[PDB]
């Protein structure tokens, strides 16, 4: 019974951190990062939020999202790459 | 949209047969939403 | 149900309620809790879709409890099949 | 913002674009104008 939503008010947080973490990437020489990362974002804070029953997704739920990607991303690259990641998306 | 519509068969007294149909290749990087309009030319083709 | 859901915190305790004798790895549980509840599919005006399921991958050393966890999963969920690569299973993953 | 402007003729909809995709495939045959075939030709030799 629970399927919940969107309102948009949440949507000048998300714009700006993909658009950090693809100028992030790049640079770094790694990976790409393509649309299919913030479309797991969402979809997780779509989880995040169903647990409380919710009726609106918070920007609680998808801080919490966040860090799943973000951690996978990080700890699936060689070490150099990794030390250099883990110090420059450590603000989420 | 070209794609859909196809050439025109043409059918030679020769025996020989010149075909109308058009063919193309979508290369590229990951996660440019390619496959998406595969997907959706799946959807809107009659026979696909 | 509704009760429960007031308390601020119900997804910390839903992530140490998920495979409950294996020791530490949050990280998967978390994942785990994800995928056990999932998300909302989505069709705009029929012409485009978004899967709403998460997929989770394990890549872990031999000795690490990986099967425990996909053992879990079975005894929890409600619609939940086993299928293996190299053994003997009831099921395959080819139709016929 | 598509079931709105889908009902001010700019779109066509999913049923009613195969129906008229199969309609024009199984009406019509075009056979090019020779006006125009010297022009395909010169082209095709520059590009070589
Ligand atoms: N972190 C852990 N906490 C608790 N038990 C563990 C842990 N890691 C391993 N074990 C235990 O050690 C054994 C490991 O067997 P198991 O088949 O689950 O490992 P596996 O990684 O799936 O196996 P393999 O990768 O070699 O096929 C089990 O008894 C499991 O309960
Ligand atoms: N330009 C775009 N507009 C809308 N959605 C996009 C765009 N680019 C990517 N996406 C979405 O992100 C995903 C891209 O992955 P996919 O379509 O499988 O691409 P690829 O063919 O490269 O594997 C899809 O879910 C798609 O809907
Ligand atoms: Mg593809
Ligand atoms: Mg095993």
């Amino acid at each position: 019974k629970i399927y919940p939503k969107l309102h948009q008010m949440d949507m000048d947080k998300v714009s700006r951190v993909y658009a950090d973490l693809r100028r992030e990437s790049i640079s770094t020489g790694s990976f790409p990062i393509t649309v299919r990362h913030l479309e797991s974002i969402l979809r997780i804070a779509e989880s995040f939020a169903k647990m409380r029953l919710s009726e609106f997704v918070s920007s609680y739920d998808l801080d919490r999202a966040i860090k799943v990607v973000v951690d996978s991303f990080v700890d699936a690259q060689k070490v150099s790459v990794r030390r250099q990641l883990r110090r420059s998306f450590a603000i989420y | 949209v070209c794609l859909l519509m196809g050439g025109s068969k043409k059918i030679l007294p020769d025996g020989m047969r010149l075909r109308g149909d058009i063919n193309v290749l979508l290369l590229g990087d990951p996660g440019t939403a390619k496959s998406q309009l595969l997907k959706f030319v799946e959807k809107v083709s009659p026979i696909a | 149900f509704r009760k429960i859901s007031r308390d601020r915190g119900i997804i910390d305790k839903i992530i140490s309620s998920m495979a409950p004798s294996i020791y530490g790895h949050r990280d998967i549980k978390t994942a785990v809790a994800c995928s056990l509840f999932g998300g909302v599919p989505k069709n705009v005006n029929g012409k485009h879709s978004i899967r709403g399921d998460i997929n989770v991958l394990l890549l872990g050393d031999p000795g690490t409890a990986k099967s425990q966890i996909l053992k879990y999963v079975e005894k929890t969920a409600h619609r939940a099949v086993f299928a293996t690569g190299q053994g003997a299973s009831a099921v395959g993953l080819t139709a016929s | 913002m598509q079931n709105q402007q889908e009902e001010n003729g700019s779109e066509i909809s999913i049923e009613k674009m195969k129906r008229y995709i199969t309609y024009c495939r199984l009406k019509c045959a075009p056979r090019l104008s020779p006006q125009a075939a010297e022009k395909l030709s010169s082209n095709f030799v520059t590009i070589r």
